RNA sequence: UUUGCUCCACACAAUAUAGAUGGAUACGAAUAAGGCGUCCUUGUGGCGUCGCUGAACCAUAGCAGGCUAGCAACGGUGCACUUGGCGGAAAGGCCUUGGGUGCUUGCUGGCGAAUUGCAAUGUCAUUUUGCGUGGGGAUAAAUCAUUUGUAUACGACUUAGA
């Protein structure tokens, strides 16, 4: 349908979102997500910071270094959960995987460019109201991830930008209409209307 | 200083709410909730759109706006009798959602030869509108 | 089976790999935390490490079985002769950890500094930094802008300094640069430093 | 078994005026304002007359049910707060070393400093928490009293006093030593 | 005008499969705007052609195609199955393809 | 097991020479078709009179419609049902519009709430209840209000496409 | 070490390609609540309206889009230039001024198209590189050897040398 699309994780649950995304690879189609810090997951706080601690303890007995490897980032969080939906040791999964980006905030050209969201993974429609859920940004900040201020903080700078750009636009909409409505009643304007349009 | 508490006014599951129905025979067509069997299921009947007097789950319809007045439990001849005296049918055709509607329903039907057309047609009104958006 | 009598461990693990460092001149990885109120300065300097002697001085330590006795110390004694400022380094936040912006340099360098430029130095034909000089010889604009583009952006302030070696009694000749944080207030305040 | 409608009434008396979008709570009265937070809780608010509001849960299970109630206890102990307002009163207790209780300051701070307890050199610090307002009790024999508009605040502030008090490495049913909450009320007389 | 394009969209995805093994005879393709077995019931024996490159210049192009046609529906989510005169080089999975207008019934 | 059919079956010894005509007896039986049905009928006539199959003959077997399918009926339901550990009699009421569907819900309530397969179950009566207040459990009472009326909060439309360029509302 | 290097422009030759074929079309927040319009006392405010999907919006006619004339408009848009301003999260892009210029299917004309033979992607994208040209621009270092010992098994490290 386009190009590239680009998923603005927040509010969505980690593992519906990851599981869309591989198959969207999988179909040639390019990804990035962005807000990764804004992603849910399911089950309070305390269930998936001790759910990360049990992945912590595993490391390779002779040297830490060859074992299993602990990315702290929302972001990573995410790719950890995508990557395990994709065969990765393959020149296709390999290939799928190139297609994606994820990020923590919205960094440039992203910042302008509109995204999307994925109401199948969507945590409002999907969990069932009153069940206790989690931000990955808090997630990842307890296990040591460093970026969560400075991300706010930019974040916060660029959702000021953004409300003036939207400003004015719902300004230049209003003229738009206005004029919309003087041709409104006009031959063209009821030939139109017969046609559904 | 007044206490100033929302609003958040739901549709109501009732007797006389009407209904569209979204999937299966009926599918797009209006019906009145006559009596209510559990928080799931309710008893609908639709005769003058045609749609038989019948249960059916509540997520296989979506609640419209529109009410009237109807006894619990009112057979057909009555449900019919109650909604054409209610005048749900122009009520309902009036509102923007049923436009919506119709208007795709419209849309979907164009031959190709109506396509070029309404494609002229918009370049025609496209000329005058951005000119009066730059006089203002 | 088990080690049937127990004993620590050899050795420091937080200390690997040892392994020789990738350089003679050890890396601040951590300057002290900033409070803006006071004056700009430097947070550390550089110098030479000459040997150690003996001092003898009273103890002032209440309670202590030599208050008020002399005690006799060692101490080492570290040559530093002043340091000299050739530029600053502006550095952002990111979501990725502090980048450096850019970094604006003195007009003159010594050949002191030039020298830690060269590989062979006798050969060279010494062009070092002969282009970016000339930005001062125009009315300083493209200067400015980046010391103005520091002020702009920049969480932190670090000046470029370097040793006079030549000022020691050592061989050398090829100085030692360093980036050293500026701690004084006001990161505007900082780069007029 | 998921019952279909429940719910609960708050009772707005003549000097004050409650608002409350999203489920945001607001109430506004004589002594001060309070606000809290109730968006973890799917209730809906309702207004019928300017001395009224409903609280009700619509298709809702039993744990859900129960929380209506507390919903309606806390919105209440808002309104009451901001009209009467709260007072807790402490005693100390001690049966050698006198507690010696003051009001300290470091940088704007307002702390409750408590020394010689069962003797302890150590010098205890609970900060006053924002809103409440202590007062040695004039007198009444080591009686402190903590008061505000917030419930909430007041009863912590108090039960953060009487926990720096406990008692280590003693039976604590021969040694009472502490600073006690000795009564709860508010701050209005008669009502 | 801008838009020349006289086929629909389409994307190969995989070889007809089981669990643990293939059939390169038969390729399984996912149609643009088509969710439902009754949908693409439309697109049967519709010609597909998977156009590419290459280096060497041939008969005087640089440009081959391999063709096919639409055989029968895959599942219940619109997928198609079709064959090729030849078997897709499997490097394509993901790859764009073109399903045409041809042979016509409307 | 099922969607149910209410079955009418009628059932008797073979004649004998010094008993012809014997003696007639019907159940009325749940199930989803005739030939579930008849062997429903033949289980429990077991369990009541001497006879089994190959002995007896089935004389008529008849399906029964609901006499009103568009009214609603509140339905008390008599069961025997086998745990684990032990066999227990219940009384449960069930609100639907015809016999055959409140069957279906049982038999799903007797799986869901205490893991009774369809073998363990044996229906015991089942009779619309005429006057209100001779309903007893309160999850149906609940539903006999006078003006009764609710919302729907918190409604999740299902998407038919794999983006959406909103973010969506639960608005009703 | 046989006229080398770089940036801009075109030219030829190769080389490729995880897969162009109208448009990736920008608030934020909430969801037991919101968007938009409007009024005002500028608020957790009054009134109106909307949703129930992007099935949208925008674009879309002309030899793959040729050669031409006019009218109504004073609008749109492409391109290279010029004005002022904004953006450092990876800004490398966005906005604005002014003249020039091409197109305009807003409307009305003149000419062209075949024989590619009833379909055969019927070739219009963007990657890297190489060889000459001529328009700006620039005129170094590293290594071996030698040497120091703050270094070292050998390499490596650290000094020094017109
Ligand atoms: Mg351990
Ligand atoms: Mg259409
Ligand atoms: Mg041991
Ligand atoms: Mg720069
Ligand atoms: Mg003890
Ligand atoms: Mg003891
Ligand atoms: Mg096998
Ligand atoms: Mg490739
Ligand atoms: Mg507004
Ligand atoms: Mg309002
Ligand atoms: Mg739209
Ligand atoms: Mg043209
Ligand atoms: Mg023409
Ligand atoms: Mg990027
Ligand atoms: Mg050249």
């Amino acid at each position: 349908v386009e190009p590239v699309v680009v998923i603005d994780g927040k509010g969505h649950l980690v593992g519906r979102l990851a599981s869309v995304v591989a198959k969207q690879l999988l179909n040639g189609q390019k990804i990035v997500v962005v807000r990764a810090e804004e992603l849910n997951i399911s089950g309070e706080f305390f269930r998936n910071k001790l759910k990360y601690h049990d992945f912590l303890r595993k490391a390779t007995a002779f040297n830490k270094t060859r074992g299993p490897f602990h990315f702290r980032a929302p972001s990573r969080i995410f790719y950890k959960a995508l990557r395990g939906m994709v065969s990765h040791k393959t020149a296709r999964g390999k290939a799928a995987l190139e297609r994606l980006k994820v990020f923590e905030g919205i960094p440039p050209p992203y910042d302008k460019k509109k995204r999307v969201v994925v109401p199948q993974a969507l945590r409002v429609l999907r969990l069932k109201p009153g069940r206790k859920y989690t931000t990955l940004g808090k997630l990842s900040t307890s296990v040591g991830w460093k970026y969560e201020d400075v991300v706010a903080k930019l974040e916060a700078k660029r959702k000021v930008s953004s409300a003036e750009y939207y400003a004015k636009k719902r300004a230049f909409t209003k003229k738009v209409a206005s004029a919309n409505a003087t041709a409104a009643e006009s031959d063209v304007a009821k030939q139109l209307a017969a046609l559904g349009y | 200083t007044d206490s100033i508490v929302k609003a958040s006014n739901w549709r109501l599951v009732e007797v006389g709410r009407v209904v569209l129905i979204k999937k299966g025979q009926s599918a797009g067509k209006l019906a009145a909730i006559v009596e209510i069997i559990d928080q799931k299921k309710v008893l609908i009947d639709g005769p003058k759109a045609g749609v038989p007097r019948q249960a059916i789950n509540l997520g296989q319809v979506v609640l419209t706006p529109l009410t009237f007045a109807l006894p619990r439990g009112a057979r057909t001849a009555t449900v019919s009798k109650k909604w054409a005296a209610a005048a749900v049918c122009e009520k309902w055709a009036a509102s923007s959602w049923a436009k919506k509607i119709a208007q795709r329903e419209r849309r979907a039907a164009l031959t190709d030869f109506e396509r070029f057309q309404v494609m002229v047609l918009r370049k025609q009104k496209r000329y005058t509108v951005k000119k009066a958006l730059a006089k203002a | 089976s088990h080690r049937k009598y127990e004993a620590p461990r050899h050795g420091h693990l937080g200390f690997l790999p040892r392994k020789r460092a990738a350089s003679i001149r050890a890396r601040v990885k951590a300057f002290p935390k900033d409070d803006r109120s006071k004056p700009v300065a430097l947070t550390s300097f550089l110098g030479y490490k000459a040997g150690m002697t003996t001092i003898v001085r009273d103890l002032d330590r209440p309670g202590s079985k030599f208050h008020k006795r002399e005690v006799v110390e060692a101490v080492t004694v570290v040559d530093t002769p002043p340091v000299v400022v050739v530029g600053v380094v502006g550095y952002v936040e990111t979501p990725r950890g502090l980048r450096s912006l850019t970094t604006v340099w003195a007009e003159h360098l010594s050949d002191e500094v030039k020298r830690r430029f060269y590989k062979n130095w006798y050969k060279s034909k010494k062009k070092a930094f002969t282009k970016y000089s000339a930005k001062y010889a125009q009315d300083g604009a493209g200067i400015e802008r980046e010391l103005a583009r520091i002020k702009k952006y920049a969480s932190v302030v670090r000046v470029l300094v370097h040793t006079q070696i030549r000022k020691t009694p050592l061989a050398q000749k090829k100085a030692h640069l360093a980036e050293i944080q500026l701690n004084g207030g006001s990161i505007s305040e900082k780069v007029d430093w | 078994m998921k019952y279909i409608q429940t719910e609960q009434q708050i009772e707005v008396p003549e000097g004050v005026t409650v608002s409350i979008k999203s489920r945001i709570v607001k109430v506004v009265g004589p002594r001060g304002t309070l606000t809290k937070n109730l968006k973890h809780i799917d209730v809906t608010f309702t207004k019928v007359n300017n001395q009224l509001i409903k609280v009700a849960v619509h298709n809702g299970g039993r744990k859900h049910v129960a929380a209506l109630r507390t919903v309606k206890s806390l919105v209440d102990n808002m309104i009451t707060g901001v009209t009467k307002g709260y007072k807790y009163k402490m005693r100390y207790v001690y049966a050698h070393f006198p507690i010696n209780v003051n009001i300290v300051e470091k940088d704007g701070a307002k702390f409750i400093e408590v020394r010689n307890f069962l003797g302890d050199k150590k010098i205890r610090n609970v900060p006053v928490r924002d809103g409440v307002t202590i007062e040695f009790s004039t007198n009444v024999k080591d009686e402190i009293v903590l008061s505000g508009n917030s419930v909430e605040d007041v009863s912590q502030n108090a039960a953060d006093l009487q926990q720096i008090c406990r008692v280590r490495n003693k039976d604590i049913r021969k040694f009472l030593d502490g600073i006690y909450v000795s009564h709860k009320g508010f701050i209005t007389e008669d009502l | 005008a801008e838009s020349h394009r006289l086929y629909v969209k389409g994307k190969h995805l995989s070889y007809q499969r089981s669990k643990r093994v293939n059939n390169p005879n038969v390729s399984l393709i996912k149609i643009e705007g088509v969710a439902t077995p009754q949908d693409a019931q439309f697109y049967l024996g519709k010609r597909i052609a998977y156009v590419y490159r290459a280096s060497k210049e041939v008969r005087g192009s640089k440009i081959r195609v391999m063709w096919g046609k639409v055989t029968r529906t895959h599942g219940n989510s619109g997928v198609v199955r079709a064959t090729f005169r030849n078997n897709l080089p499997a490097k394509t999975f993901g790859a764009s393809v073109r399903i045409f207008l041809y042979p016509s019934n409307i | 097991m099922a969607h149910f059919k209410e079955y009418q079956v009628i059932g008797r010894r073979l004649p004998t020479e010094s008993v012809p005509e014997p003696k007639l007896f019907r159940m009325r039986i749940f199930a989803s078709n005739e030939v579930i049905a008849k062997s429903r009928y033949w289980y429990f006539l077991q369990k009541l009179h001497k006879v089994k199959k190959a002995s007896g003959e089935i004389v008529s077997i008849n399906q029964i419609n609901e006499a009103h399918p568009t009214k609603v009926k509140n339905f008390g339901v008599w069961v025997r049902y086998d745990s684990r550990s032990g066999t227990h009699n219940m009384y449960k009421e069930i609100r639907d519009v015809s016999r055959v569907a409140a069957v279906e819900t049982l038999y799903q309530d007797m799986a869901a709430r205490h893991r009774a397969r369809f073998r363990s179950i044996h229906i015991l009566k089942v009779a619309e209840i005429e006057k209100t207040a001779d309903v007893k459990r309160q999850y149906v009472k609940q539903f006999l209000t006078k003006d009764l009326k609710f919302p729907l909060p918190h409604r999740v439309q299902k998407s038919t496409k794999t983006f959406s360029y909103k973010r969506p509302s639960t608005f009703y």
